[PDB]
This record gives C-alpha cells, structure tokens and sequence, in this order.
C-alpha cells in the first residue's frame, strides 16, 4: 500500500513496552547481549527463544545477501513447513517484522491477554502465505499505531520518515532442530544450520558474528535476546 | 588512568579517564575516537548499567577495567 513506517530503537525497554503494548504478558523479556564471549554470554538469562539482529545494510552485505540468494534457489535448502514467516511491504516496518518473526515462531510459549492484538494478528495469519501476511500488516492498524508510538521512544530521536536508514533487524530462532534467520527482505527464510533449545543462543551469535566479518569497517551491530523473566 | 570499551563486535577502544569522569564524558571521549554520539551509546559495567550523572568512583571503576558499550541505533 506504499507506507512508511519509522525505524525502532533496538532498546530492550522499548521492545518490551512494544510487546506489552500488543498484549503479551512479561514473562518473557529482551535484554542486551554485552559481547559473544561465553562470560558475557553467561549473563543472559536463559532460556533464550529468539535474538534480534541489528546489522548495516551496506553495500558489502547487498552483494553477498545477492549470492546468498543465488546460491539457496541453485543449490536448495531445508525449511521445515513449521516456520512462521512473513515479508516486509512496509518501509522501515523492520522492527514489527523481526519482533512478529520471534512471537509468532515461539506462540505456543507465550502468554496473552485476552484481547491481546498481536494474538489476533497471528491466530487469523496462520495458514496465510508470506505474501497474505504482509499484505495483512498493511491493513492492521492496531500494530501499526503501536508500532508508531513505540518508533518515539528511546534513548535517541526519531528521525524524518524520509532520511535514509541504512541498518536492518532479523530475527533468529530455533525451529524443529535447526535456526532460522527471518528477514522479510529475503524470499524465504534463511537456514543457518543445527540449533536446539538450549544452544539458540550461543548458536544465533555464531550466525551474528559472519554478519560482523563480512563487514570489518561497521560498528553498528546490536543484538538482544528474548529471554525468560 | 586507562579504561577499555568493548563493542558487541569485539573491538577495543582505549580511553584516557579519571576516576572523576562522568559518564558522560566517557560517552564524549568515545565520540571523539570513534564518532558515535553519545545518544547512541548504553555502556555497561559488570553487568550495571552506568548513568550518565555518575562517576567512574561513583561505579567503583579502577584502571584497566573493562566496560561494555552497547549500541542504540535505529532499524
Ligand atoms: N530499520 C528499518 C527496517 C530496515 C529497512 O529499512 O529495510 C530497508
Ligand atoms: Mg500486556
Ligand atoms: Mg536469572
Ligand atoms: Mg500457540
């Protein structure tokens, strides 16, 4: 439908109010991730049911997202039937994409209010295609007016619509045995290899750090984790 | 005294402090090494998170000790 959104702070309190906002009861919180050490790593608390990855689009990243894509419709890979995934439609609805990626694949461990939007949105997206769901978010004011408040909040201003974002969130979960980076830019989601419950974490890091030396010269890398409160 | 500031990524910025810094002069110091404004910055001490009102004393941070810079930017 051509709208514009604005980019979210990738900021705990601002995830989580987001989240509350939806309907989604707190016992499941994001926090930072300090480091990918294992004794920083320690500090989050477990279990971990998804990361979200913010990460620079940057033209290094574009050429490799480009073979990536190549690579995946030449050679193939698994996606079991299971994964919940939608594609973004909406300039700059990354933050809702990535947060709706890491609830809706983990619904069954959730716990909403009984009116809650975000438990409306995924029970009547369901058994729709990546494709429906977008178009769907494109007609669910409820998110998108959360989505607005939420993009104001912060430790930082939030900028003109129109200003040039250059820096990207993904979602990475575990689903059936294996992690899966969700990114609605891309025409599927993406197969990392063999995660479990336990190991997500430490697993979706490992997928973080490739993004960090694919491109040396950016900073601009934030990780936070859904983690069990 | 010297101070290390790590970055998710792994990178190690060196600063120059005095226990009587703020933390908002070391967001300042961290801005003029690596030109990240100090709006962006969320930095954190075994496991604290620091304010900017406070001082390094006031945190109990000594020479040498290690903080973590996480960063608030926009997606
Ligand atoms: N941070 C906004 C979402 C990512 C994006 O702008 O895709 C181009
Ligand atoms: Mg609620
Ligand atoms: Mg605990
Ligand atoms: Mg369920």
């Amino acid at each position: 439908e051509g709208q514009r959104w604005l980019p979210l702070e990738a900021n705990p309190e601002v995830t989580n109010q987001f989240l509350k906002q939806l309907g989604l009861h707190p016992n499941w919180q994001f926090v930072d991730v300090y480091g990918m050490d294992p004794e920083l790593l320690s500090m989050v608390p477990r279990p971990v049911c998804a990361v979200l990855l913010l990460f620079p689009i940057t033209e290094k990243y574009e050429v490799f997202r480009t073979e990536e894509e190549e690579k995946i419709k030449s050679q193939g890979q698994d996606v079991t039937s299971s994964v919940y995934f939608m594609k973004q439609t909406i300039s700059n609805a990354c933050g809702t994409i990535g947060l709706i990626h890491a609830i809706a694949n983990n619904k069954d461990k959730m716990h909403f209010e009984s009116g809650s939007t975000l438990k409306k949105f995924l029970e009547e997206s369901v058994s729709m295609s990546p494709e429906e769901r977008a178009r769907y978010l494109e007609n669910y004011d409820a998110i998108r007016v959360t989505h607005e408040t939420s993009a104001h909040e912060g430790q930082t201003e939030a900028p003109s619509i129109d200003e040039k974002v250059d820096l990207h969130f993904i979602a990475l979960v575990h689903v059936d045995g294996h992690l899966y980076e969700l990114d609605g830019r891309k025409p599927f989601p993406i197969n990392h290899g063999e995660t479990s419950d336990e190991t997500l974490l430490e697993d979706a890091i490992e997928v973080c750090k490739k993004f960090m030396e694919r491109d040396p010269d950016e900073l601009r890398f934030n990780a936070i984790a859904l983690s069990a409160a | 005294m010297q101070i290390f500031v790590k970055t998710l990524t792994g990178k190690t910025i060196t600063l120059e402090v005095e226990p009587s810094d703020t933390i908002e002069n070391v967001k300042a110091k961290i801005q003029d090494k690596e030109g990240i404004p100090p709006d962006q910055q969320r930095l954190i001490f075994a496991g604290k998170q620091l304010e900017d009102g406070r001082t390094l004393s006031d945190y109990n941070i000594q020479k040498e000790s290690t903080l973590h810079l996480v960063l608030r930017l926009r997606g």
